[PDB]
């Protein structure tokens, strides 16, 4: 899974 | 709420206001205008090597401006700096990076 | 893993402290930091990678130049883009410019990217201890600004991925009198804190140290 934090 | 981005919009505070009053002479040394009262309406913060305030200032019946001030880091001796300013803004125009 | 770790001590594996100014490029400074260290650790070449590259081009990996970004994504940029140049060839300017990437000039490569699970602090502890300095983000409250020395603890921040706001480089870990900490490289010039460095309390996922951290595997 892509790092959710620096997303939106 | 990414790293290095801008915080959510928050209402203006007495410190923010102060920032706009300390800074108002600069907006003027550049625009060569003479604004009346500039009222801190809302704001956003951004973490750089210091802070970058993005202030939505209400100044004129229903005339809003978007000032951008960079507050230094406690370290060295330096004041607030008007590093940018958008004019002709609305009451709702979202504050943004610039 | 050892009670302590510190790549600076181990060698010419950590670059000088960099200053990032009034641009929201702090993420690019984590990225360049990690990679530099990786390369050095893996080869002995201490290189100073260009952050403007990331400021001007990472756009596709969900970053936004001076108004933010994440290192994992930055790492992907470096991978897919096929390299990243260093300072002397793509000077740091702090503002949003349009990409000036030049392929025959890239000096550092990213083969794969190690993503440390969300909120998994010990995995950071492992990585930093066993492989590289880890790039990371956390909530920075005003307290943090004053920082000068010691171990920065906070009851002000909240360890949630809804407000972390500053990427940094974990270059080690250690212990002080009984409280555990992180040896961290910042991107605000050497004058701030302990010569560019700061020490946050370890073990509590303080401010979200472990929220969205990573390290990169260099193509070397
Ligand atoms: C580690 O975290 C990073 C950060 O979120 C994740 O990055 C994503 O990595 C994928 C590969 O798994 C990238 O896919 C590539 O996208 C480019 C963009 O068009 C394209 O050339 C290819 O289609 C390719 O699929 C993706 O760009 C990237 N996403 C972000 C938001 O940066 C990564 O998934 C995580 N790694 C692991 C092993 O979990």
């Amino acid at each position: 899974e892509p790092q959710n934090c620096s997303a939106t | 709420m990414i790293p290095g981005g801008l915080s959510e919009a928050k209402p203006a505070t007495p410190e923010i206001q102060e920032i706009v009053d300390k800074v108002k002479p600069q907006l003027e040394e550049k625009t060569n205008e003479t604004y009346g009262k500039l009222e801190a309406v809302q704001y956003k913060t951004q973490v750089v090597a210091g802070t970058n305030y993005y202030i939505k200032v209400r100044a004129g019946d229903n005339k809003y401006m978007h000032l951008k001030v960079f507050k230094s880091l406690p370290g060295q001796n330096e004041d607030l700096v008007l590093t940018g300013y958008q004019v002709d803004k609305n009451k709702d125009d979202e504050l943004t990076g610039f | 893993y050892p009670p302590s770790m510190d790549w600076r001590k181990k060698g010419n594996f950590v670059s000088p402290v960099k200053n990032q100014g009034s641009c929201g490029s702090c993420w690019t400074f984590s990225t360049t930091g990690a990679l530099e260290s990786a390369v050095a650790i893996a080869t002995g070449k201490m290189l100073s990678l260009a952050e403007q590259q990331l400021v001007d081009c990472a756009q596709n990996f969900n970053n936004h130049g001076c108004q933010g970004g994440l290192p994992s994504q930055a790492f992907e940029y470096i991978r897919y883009n096929k390299g990243i140049m260093g300072e002397d060839t793509y000077p740091y300017k702090g503002q949003d410019d349009h990409c000036k990437f030049q392929p025959d000039k890239a000096i550092a490569f990213v083969k794969d990217v190690a993503n440390i699970t969300m909120n998994d602090e010990e995995a950071m502890v492992e990585a930093v201890a066993l492989y590289n300095p880890v790039s990371f983000a956390f909530e920075v409250t005003n307290d943090f600004l004053m920082y000068r020395k010691g171990i920065y603890s906070s009851t002000s921040c909240h360890k949630t991925p809804d407000k972390v706001n500053h990427a940094v480089l974990a270059v080690g870990y250690g212990e002080e009198n009984g409280i555990p900490y992180w040896i961290v490289k910042n991107s605000w010039g050497p004058q701030w804190g302990m010569n560019g460095y700061f020490l946050i309390e370890r073990g509590k996922n303080m401010c979200g140290l472990a929220a969205c951290a990573s390290y990169p595997i260099p193509l070397v």
